[PDB]
């Protein structure tokens, strides 16, 4: 009926006003802390009365048709206030650039912060989400909200301590570091939605969540799989009440299917909503059931194996993931998706022939060369570092005579990033180090490929912006 | 996309035999597959049923509409089922839930 009463009523208002700011924040990047708050405010006045009468005038109305309707009253260039939605939106879509920089933030020193947390708290928190929400438009929202829940959290300790910037800072610095790589994830995630379609984002998932939850059931993954999509498809839509509306749904569905899903979750599900969901997506793999067969009888042996294939690829090729991930935790979820893209290779290739079988019976051998192209690379520039030290410098060398076309500050900027992730990564075991490894590294890529692409200047580099081929392309180039 | 379950709630005796029904609509994408699950009254979680026994299923893929027909009714049967379809390009969603209860 209507739809602003059923999020409002389904979020609560402290929720719905938090996710709204941060909507706006998002599209209007560049308008003062102030405009967006009154815009807000008059926005939720506007829910309320929907949620007294749901037939009150204008409650039957689309969320982009009310909101787009709030922003486009404010006195970067927007030719998408002249267009009706569902155009407009898009238009707000296409225009939003995590390129467009303002000035790094100077916080004020510790002492007037912590005063400007007890005058006026509402306020204080308001500006932070204003603030990351501005500068990282591509945020996740619901997640956000966690960030914020953090923030206040630090300030409602730290505030009383001895020293107050030795206890806020380091706080203040790691919840930067986290946000800046937070954003930088999702933004690859909105990526490849917003070109692709969800095909590239749902294999990434059936292979991520079948590493962690590897008892579950192949649909019961699999409808986890479609509902993370859903939530992921909105809020790279700009979508972001229902976003976090659906999120917080899967967070309850899997709560109640524990069982069916992993033994690891009872604690995450006795926290509280914002923080259940952050847990739940940080929840560490459960262990894999004891006696699996070898993959060899289903995707080998199997006189169903081109048949499955030709019926539905998706599904086989799901299932492939699936079983191969859920026996391997210790492979990132890129190598996974190689080898899945060798396997559909070689069969769309051999279903074809007289006898399939012989065609692609040592389809296994092929796995061998590129499950070993990682952990070597790795292995190598592990012991690298195991003698050279942090302080960085060798990478800054290599990385800009292979592309000089590019930026010298910013190529230094890449060069402190890739220190880090020798810096712990190498500091867990190997049965570990490739999945924090080349996942982590995959995404810092994506942070080069789009600031590149606002201001082109070298075609080598843009050529590899395959999201699962980043590694190997930018790796090799000499 | 989404599945349509109907019934929500049934009544029925011992040695009844009782019919569930689901949709898999507004999806472009035809249906692959089907599957069952119990809740026993107590609801902390599902359980995947065997097509087998007195327990049916028929799957209509040019409707992509699929039933369950349990044929003689036992006391363990009274329980909550849902059904799941997954679509050929692995699109998985969960119909809302049948109430089977003894008159």
């Amino acid at each position: 009926k209507s739809e602003v009463a059923h999020r409002f009523k389904d979020l609560g208002e402290e929720n719905f006003k938090a996710l709204v700011l941060i909507a706006f924040a998002q599209y209007l990047q560049q308008c003062p802390f102030e405009d967006h708050v009154k815009l807000v405010n008059e926005v939720t006045e506007f829910a309320k009365t929907c949620v007294a009468d749901e037939s009150a005038e204008n409650c039957d109305k689309s969320l982009h048709t009310l909101f787009g309707d709030k922003l486009c009253t404010v006195a970067e260039m927007a030719d998408c206030c002249a267009k009706q939605e569902p155009e407009r939106n898009e238009c707000f879509l296409q225009h939003k650039d995590d390129n467009p920089n303002l000035p790094r933030l100077v916080r004020p020193e510790v002492d007037v912060m912590c005063t400007a947390f007890h005058d006026n708290e509402e306020t204080f928190l308001k500006k932070y989400l204003y603030e990351i929400a501005r500068r990282h438009p591509y945020f996740y929202a619901p997640e956000l909200l966690f960030f914020a829940k953090r923030y206040k959290a630090a300030f409602t300790e730290c505030c009383q301590a001895a020293d107050k910037a030795a206890c806020l800072l380091p706080k203040l610095d790691e919840l930067r570091d986290e946000g800046k790589a937070s954003s930088a994830k999702q933004r690859l995630k909105c990526a490849s939605l917003q070109k692709f379609g969800e095909r590239a984002f749902k294999a990434w998932a059936v292979a991520r969540l079948s590493q962690r939850f590897p008892k579950a059931e192949f649909a019961e993954v699999s409808k986890l799989v479609t509902d993370l999509t859903k939530v992921h498809t909105e809020c790279c839509h700009g979508d972001l009440l229902e976003c976090a509306d659906d999120r917080a749904d899967l967070a309850k569905y899997i709560c109640e299917n524990q069982d069916s899903i992993s033994s690891k979750l009872k604690e995450c599900c006795e926290k509280p909503l914002l923080e259940k969901s952050h847990c739940i997506a940080e929840v560490e793999n459960d262990e894999m059931p004891a006696d699996l067969p070898s993959l060899a009888a289903d995707f080998v042996e199997s006189k169903d194996v081109c048949k499955n294939y030709a019926e539905a690829k998706d599904v086989f090729l799901g299932m492939f993931l699936y079983e191969y991930a859920r026996r391997h935790p210790d492979y990132s979820v890129v190598l996974l998706l190689r080898l899945a893209k060798t396997y559909e290779t070689t069969l769309e290739k051999c279903c074809a022939a007289a006898d399939p079988h012989e065609c692609y019976a040592k389809v296994f051998d092929e796995f061998k060369p590129l499950v070993e192209e990682p952990q070597n690379l790795i292995k190598q520039n592990c012991e690298l570092f195991e003698q050279l030290g942090e302080y960085q410098n060798a990478l800054l060398v290599r990385y800009t005579k292979k592309v000089p076309q590019v930026s010298t500050p910013t190529l230094v900027e890449v060069s402190r990033n890739l220190g880090k992730v020798g810096s712990k990564c190498c500091k867990h075991p190997e049965a570990k180090r490739m999945p924090c490894a080349e996942d982590y590294l995959s995404v810092v890529l994506n942070q080069l490929c789009v600031l590149h692409e606002k201001t082109p200047v070298s075609d080598r580099v843009t050529k590899c912006c395959s999201l699962v081929n980043r590694r190997p392309c930018f790796s090799a180039l000499e | 996309t989404r599945v349509d379950q109907s019934p929500s709630s049934l009544s029925a005796s011992v040695g009844d035999r009782v019919t569930i029904t689901c949709v898999l609509t507004d999806t472009s994408y035809p249906l692959y597959s089907t599957y069952w699950y119990q809740q026993k009254p107590g609801s902390s979680n599902k359980e995947q049923i065997s097509i087998s026994g007195r327990y049916s299923e028929s799957v209509n893929k040019g409707t992509k509409s699929f039933t369950l027909t349990i044929s003689s009714l036992q006391p363990e049967d009274f329980a909550t089922y849902y059904c799941r379809a997954m679509g050929t390009n692995i699109w998985t969603g969960d119909g809302a839930g049948t109430k089977v209860e003894i008159k």
